[PDB]
RNA sequence: GGAAUACUGCCAGCUGGGACUGAGGACUGCGACGUAAGUCAAGGAUGCUGGCAUAAUGGUUAUAUGCCGCCCGUCUUGAAACACGGACCAAGGAGUCUAACGUCUAUGCGAGUGUUUGGGUGUAAAACCCAUACGCGUAAUGAAAGUGAACGUAGGUUGGGGCCUCGCAAGAGGUGCACAAUCGACCGAUCCUGAUGUCUUCGGAUGGAUUUGAGUAAGAGCAUAGCUGUUGGGACCCGAAAG
RNA sequence: AAAUAUGUAAGAAGUCCUUGUUACUUAAUUGAACGUGGACAUUUGAAUGAAGAGCUUUUAGUGGGCCAUUUUUGGUAAGC
RNA sequence: GCCCUGAAAAUGGAUGGCGCUCAAGCGUGUUACCUAUACUCUACCGUCAGGGUUGAUAUGAUGCCCUGACGAGUAGGCAGG
């Protein structure tokens, strides 16, 4: 009959990257984690302890606990018509600071600053992002760029 | 009690937006453009009529 | 047709009037809906609504509970309003003066309040004195203190009370309630 | 059959109970009797106390 | 008679009638599963800062 | 009364309230508490955790009220003196003429310790007191007298 | 009492006089704005030509979108988009400000709508004939400038022509102005769709997708 | 070289023909035209003329004509079905009542509440009256022996309606019941600590712990009634082969 | 190594400055948590929409499904 | 490309039928026209929502009045009759 073990379906998911097998470099053990940090989970199948179950591969949550060798992470998982709150104890080999929370904090600073120079000039700011806008009129010149005219091409076999 | 359409019925046309009075009076829904002579340059016609 | 985004002909989920047929209550209502409509004053809007509430949602406010609220800084002279009934409580000894407007006083509560030199007012009487609710303290009973609510949300690990009719060891205390008997909860 | 979140009742009626129901319609009657008896006992009890 | 065996058909229609909402977020969340030593010391930390706040009210 | 009854509102819909497919049949699932360990177990754990199995010691021929000992908290206590005579003792508050309170007379069997009492001394006759109960009476300058 | 009314009465009569004069000033100034923007663009083009260059016009900042499919059998994603754009009924239409975050919406929806670049004419007539505003839910015909000022005054915009201007120039309160305008309820086009089948693209023989300037002709016959 | 025309688009440019509608019911509004008094097509039709009386007209009904229209009820993914019941008509004919309950509501009283086993009384199964009890509630936790609810304005933090103060407004500060989240304290269980004592084995203060409870932390309940729902009952009605 | 689908973020529960508490932690008032006091509200931190948002209790029916485009398995195939 | 051969089944019979051959056939283009319980505007019924109004002043305050939107339905829930 059917088979649904814990690591069922995981052959390509927990595999190591091509020409990247072996010891895990120390950077991984030098990152510091704080309650409230945002991490992305991604299994390292060379470290079998403290390992996220495969549903959580590729998912991002919040740190809620810090321990000798692991962080606890809060993931919101959808079961039925409702998210349930899940907490995971992942070892550090399987976790990584979320890079987008970093752009975000950087921008919050940038924002505070833009606000500062604006006030200490007493001017309007405009701090929120606009999306890509239509495009304004241009004049293209023809100096050195007299348009080359093209036509469709006859069918032909190359075999 | 009854929506009247300013686009028929000049009365409510004038009620919303005066200006209409002057708009009409001065014409200007017609109104001649100025007149310039500007010619296209050689190259523009060379390539219009290219191949 | 229309791709409706929301239930059509849905009725606000709120009482619009008391379910009671007590003429007097309707009159208090008739009073307050004039007041609610014709003054600004958040107070009457609140008191209006509270008149519609069913009995489970007017839990009683007790006389010690009024004693306590009166100890709020800057509250001692407020007139305390209970859109429901006030009950006696042999547990406070020293009880202070004030003026309590309520729908109903139990006999002991009237006594208590009165004996301490205070006054018992009905809501229309409170209306004339305070058409805008000036210097009032609205109080509400503990609603989730009710026996019914002990059993809500009953389930594995929920910490709730079974709907049992009869209690002791021998009634729902064995398999599923202790590690030694199957599992625990 | 067991359903919903309800108390477990133990209503003992598995048994022909309908052959032994006692509805006391005689409540009022027996009382009038009890008194009429108390009356006439005291009667023949001369001035004794009952 | 054999009958049908499984399907998800209709299940998302059903989940989305009332469904999905999201988490139920609070400030001051469940300290469930947080390091016992740590918590035990947090207690004392909080007691003390409470103490002092009241000490600065004479 | 029957005229407020959905059975009247169902006259003319085939089938009463009960469905075309499922029918109202004559006991599916069995009678009474059938299959509580079988097809009715989900309802029975959840809803009735603890139901099956034993726990504890049997006791043959137990006589309720060998165990009679109804409790009264300090919390009340003054309620046992009647309303009128209550003000005087409260105000007087003397060790020389302090009120007896036969708690057993009043129907109680033990005085527990929830609550505060005013300072006033009280003579409390009871059979059984809690450790704290006696401690609060004494702080107010009354005593407990054990009776039976 | 018998006196007083004349105070408040001749007050507002006077207040009205001034409001009306402002609209007169404004409406005359928008005529100019428009008249010279358009003229500007025309001369731009002739000058480029004259320089042997090509003027290339600004990309459109604004579109009108009309839903043209009825309401059954619609896939969930376009269905949501149709609603977020307030298009939950066949032939109803709205204005959309074009940017990347909205352009990808129009893409998802393309089989179910016809859209394009509305002219002032078309906008003027859409708003005059079928302009209604949203005011405590309720849908209210814009039949006096007082109604517009009472809800849109807080952003400038105190006439129906103030409204048209915030629409056609897009610009700073377009969000709020445009939202105040209820979805336009168009009729079926008088004179027809001009194609044997609506549910192909305009490029493929017709209805659906961006027909560009040709939206004016279509909307005019629907309005 | 100078025009014209087409095509496409704009006009708050002017006009003809046809069709449906005419909701509202003193006045209030926004305007327009007037030098003016006034006028108006400006928050929904008026004016002038005529026609009909054993009638114009309207309802009904029968029939014809155009188009359209399969037999209901049932189970079913699918019935007009070459699935089943039903020839016709009257009368009869199926979710009840009871014991015990969940939720919600109304009502009485409220730390209590329930007169009706019984007594009193009577205009006699009614209505009126009541002593002692008892039930449920007001204490929990342990298998149990047992023990049993305030460090604190009955605690701290964050939201909170309402109220208070300043303010012409916007606002700002004060206080914040209900309710929600979180940290703490108190009672019992469990496991530790084991003081002052004592008869030497009793006693168990005090202080603790990712443990545990259907608890405490200024009570809500008791009772009557109704719909809906639960279980036992012939249990919505009618039906075995059997025993 | 796509396309389609998919996780998180886009702030008042935020930011910055000052310096309080602890039995944790550090060589270390060092960190970590939680705070006092002070400053910053026009676009306060993309878009579009919101027909109001949040929450609680309780209960019916159902628990034979079938069809189409597209993806797709068994089968020569099937209105399988 | 169109057309022809390849091209055999049982009652008599089906581009829906008649019939149609520079089509009433096949490919393509352009206009006009017909028509749904859909769209637009208006009346009326109901439902939901928001708002006004017994302040002293005859006859319904669960009433009167103003405004906007909405209407498919088995099993089934509730309501008003």
């Amino acid at each position: 009959g059917k088979s649904h073990g814990y690591r069922s379906r995981t052959r390509y998911m927990f595999q190591r990257d091509f020409r990247k097998h072996g010891a895990v470099h120390l950077s991984t053990y030098l990152k510091v984690y704080k309650v409230g940090d945002i991490v992305d989970i991604k299994a390292n199948g060379s470290i079998q302890k403290g390992m996220p179950h495969k549903f959580y591969q590729g998912k991002t949550g919040v740190v809620y606990n810090v321990t000798k060798s692991s962080v606890g992470v809060i993931i919101n998982k959808m079961v039925g018509n409702r998210y349930l709150e899940k907490r995971l104890n992942l070892r550090v080999e399987h976790i990584k600071h979320s890079k987008c929370r970093q752009e975000f904090l950087e921008r919050v600073k940038a924002n505070a600053a833009k606000r500062a120079e604006a006030k200490a000039q007493g001017v309007a700011v405009q701090l929120k992002r606009q999306p890509a806008q239509p495009r304004e009129s241009r004049i293209v010149s023809t100096e050195g760029n007299v348009p080359q005219t093209l036509a469709p091409v006859p069918y032909e076999t190359f075999i | 009690v009854l929506k009247k359409n300013p686009l028929k019925n000049k009365q409510v046309l004038l009620r919303l937006n005066p200006y209409a009075k002057v708009f009409a009076a001065e014409k200007l829904g017609s109104k001649k453009a100025e007149k310039t002579g500007t010619k296209p340059a050689a190259v523009f016609t060379e390539t219009l009529k290219h191949d | 047709g229309i791709d409706h985004t929301s239930k059509q002909h849905k009725r606000s989920g709120h009482r619009t009037a008391p379910k009671s047929d007590n003429v007097y209550l309707k009159l208090l209502v008739k009073l307050y809906t004039f007041l609610a409509r014709r003054t600004d004053a958040p107070f009457n809007k609140v008191v209006l609504k509270a008149l519609f509430l069913s009995k489970i949602n007017r839990p009683p406010v007790s006389v010690s509970r009024i004693a306590r609220a009166l100890k709020q800084e800057g509250a001692a002279n407020k007139t305390v309003v209970v859109v429901g009934t006030v009950t006696d409580d042999a547990r406070i000894f020293e009880f202070p003066k004030t003026t309590v407007a309520a729908l109903r006083f139990t006999a002991g509560a009237r006594a208590k309040i009165v004996k301490a030199g205070g006054e018992c007012i009905t809501l229309d009487q409170l209306a004339v004195r305070a058409p805008k609710g000036q210097n009032t303290l609205i109080l509400r009973g503990p609603r989730n203190s009710r026996e019914a609510v002990r059993h809500f949300g009953m389930g594995p690990h929920k910490g709730k009370a079974p709907r049992i009719l009869s209690t002791g060891r021998k009634f729902e205390r064995a398999r599923g309630r202790r590690r030694s008997k199957g599992f625990k909860v | 059959a067991i359903s919903k979140n309800l108390p477990i009742l133990k209503n003992h009626f598995r048994k022909h109970w309908q052959e032994r129901v006692k509805v006391h319609f005689d409540q009022a009657g027996k009382k009038v009797s009890r008194r009429n008896a108390r009356a006439t006992r005291a009667a023949k009890i001369a001035p004794r106390p009952l | 008679a054999k009958s049908k065996n499984h399907t998800a058909h209709n299940q998302t229609r059903k989940a989305h009638r009332n469904g999905i909402k999201k988490p139920k977020t609070y400030k001051y969340p469940s300290l469930k599963g947080v390091d016992p030593k740590f918590r035990r010391n947090h207690k004392h930390a909080l007691h003390g800062t409470a103490k002092a706040l009241a000490a600065a009210k004479k | 009364p029957s005229r407020f009854t959905k059975t009247r509102k169902h006259r003319g819909h085939v089938s009463a309230g009960k469905g075309r497919i499922g029918k109202h049949r004559k006991h599916p699932g069995g009678r009474g508490m059938a299959g509580g360990q079988h097809h009715h177990r989900i309802n029975m754990d959840k809803y009735h955790p603890g139901y099956f199995g034993k726990v504890g010691m049997r006791y043959f021929h137990k006589q309720q009220a060998h165990f009679w000992k109804p409790v009264l908290n300090l919390d009340k206590l003054w309620t046992l003196i009647p309303e009128d005579k209550r003000d005087q003792y409260l105000k007087s508050a003397s060790k020389e003429t302090a009120p007896v309170i036969d708690t057993l007379a009043a129907g109680y069997g033990k005085i527990l310790g929830k609550g505060r009492i005013p300072n006033v001394p009280v003579i409390v006759k009871a059979r059984f007191v809690s450790k704290l109960a006696e401690e609060k009476i004494r702080a107010a300058g009354g005593v407990v007298e054990l009776i039976a | 009492t018998a006196e007083q009314v004349a105070a408040e009465r001749a007050a507002r009569k006077a207040a009205n006089k001034e409001k009306r004069a402002i609209i007169l000033e404004r409406n005359a100034a928008y005529q100019k704005e428009y008249e010279t923007a358009e003229r500007n663009i025309i001369q731009a083009k002739r000058d480029a030509k004259a320089a042997g260059s090509y003027y290339v016009e600004a990309q459109h900042k604004l579109v009108f979108v009309v839903r043209i499919k009825g309401i059954n059998k619609i896939p969930p994603k376009p269905r949501k988009v149709l609603q977020l754009l307030r298009l939950t009924r066949i032939n109803s239409g709205t204005f959309v400000k074009v940017t990347k975050a909205t352009l990808e919406l129009l893409k998802l929806i393309e089989p179910y709508v016809a859209y394009g670049y509305p002219s002032y004419s078309t906008i003027r007539q859409l708003v005059y004939k079928r302009g209604f505003g949203k005011i405590n839910k309720q849908r209210v015909p814009l039949s006096d400038n007082a109604i517009i000022e009472a809800n849109l005054g807080k952003y400038g915009i105190l006439s129906i022509d103030d409204l048209i201007h915030e629409i056609i120039t897009v610009g700073p309160h377009f969000k709020q102005a445009n939202n105040f305008l209820w979805p336009f309820k168009l009729s079926n086009p008088s004179g027809g769709w001009g194609v044997p089948r609506k549910f192909k693209h305009f490029i493929q023989g017709g209805s659906f997708g961006n027909r560009e300037e040709f939206i004016n002709k279509l909307v005019k016959s629907m309005n």
